[PDB]
């Protein structure tokens, strides 16, 4: 009994931290990939067109 | 008789519930976390409130009411207010919505 | 074909110059202001010209389809009508991709024609035919 109390505590830790890893890496690439979208110019950067 | 309704601009995009207005006008001003009209029909009336208000003119609006008929092409009127509902002892025994519509079943505003 | 003047200006930074009123929006807001440098400097306030390529352009459209961002302004015959620096203005926003954002570009050059003259417009809708008794009340 002592031992599936154990084992139950250890899965809700396991996927705890499985389920916030994930989370993690996803808000890591959002992150990234937001900063690069920051990094784009509203500029009109006007040419000759003739 | 007299009433008269103030337009800020025009939908220019949606998304879920958040949307956002652009000005119909240079020169005109929309307060902070004021509660806007939107013009569904010619009767309807949404009701939508502000978050945030750029340097372009531009206003972001979480869309509290009927989102399902808003539109792109659709005007926006400031009710120049705070988001207000009405109180007292009279709205006791009536379950209501959020902003103060009463769901029907089988002065004071704060 | 360009005017020389006309690339002068486009050249040059305008959008740091003194205007009527002030104006808010985005990039639009720019294409505007092109519109009212060219009227007020060659063409010597003559705003109106331009506001009338606005009504004659509505109607090229109608004649020409939903795409005509594609067709070249500058050597177009349903275009030809239409003054030189509105084509200038045309080919800059077909460069830039903004030919999605000229009735914003019209309400933009309306508002500084309006304060340049001093004027304001107001809009009213009939439901067939005005009436003058009404017009009157109006």
């Amino acid at each position: 009994g002592n031992i599936t109390g154990l084992m139950q505590l250890a899965d809700y830790t396991y996927n705890k931290t499985r389920k916030e890893l994930i989370t993690a890496e996803l808000l890591e690439i959002i992150g990234t990939m937001t900063a690069m979208h920051a990094g784009k110019k509203v500029g009109l950067k006007k040419t000759e067109f003739w | 008789h007299l009433e008269a309704k103030q337009k800020i601009g025009f939908v220019h995009g949606i998304d879920g519930t958040i949307a956002t207005i652009a000005p119909a006008a240079s020169k005109v001003t929309v307060p902070y976390n004021t509660v806007l009209e939107i013009a569904v029909s010619a009767t309807n009336i949404a009701n939508a409130l502000v978050f945030n208000l750029e340097k372009d003119g531009s206003i972001g609006v979480i869309l509290l009411d009927n989102i399902s008929e808003v539109r792109s092409g659709q005007d926006v009127y400031a009710t120049g207010s705070l988001l207000k509902i009405p109180v007292g002892f009279h709205m006791l025994g009536k379950i209501i919505n959020p902003l103060g519509k009463e769901i029907p079943t089988g002065t004071k505003l704060g | 074909v360009p005017s020389p003047k006309y690339i002068e200006i486009y050249q040059s930074d305008f959008s740091r110059n003194a205007y009527p009123l002030e104006l808010l929006g985005g990039s639009h807001v720019d294409f505007a202001k092109l519109l009212y440098s060219f009227a007020d400097q060659v063409e010597n306030k003559k705003f109106e010209v331009y506001v009338e390529d606005f009504k004659k352009l509505d109607s090229i459209i109608a004649e020409k389809g939903p795409f005509w961002a594609e067709e070249k302004i500058f050597q177009s015959p349903t275009f030809q009508g239409l003054s030189e620096g509105f084509k200038f203005i045309l080919g800059w926003i077909q460069s830039e991709g903004a030919i999605d954002r000229l009735e914003n570009v019209r309400l933009a050059y309306k508002e500084l024609v309006n304060e340049a003259r001093k004027e304001t417009t107001a809009t009213v809708i009939v439901a067939k035919e005005p009436s003058g008794n009404d017009l009157a009340e109006i």
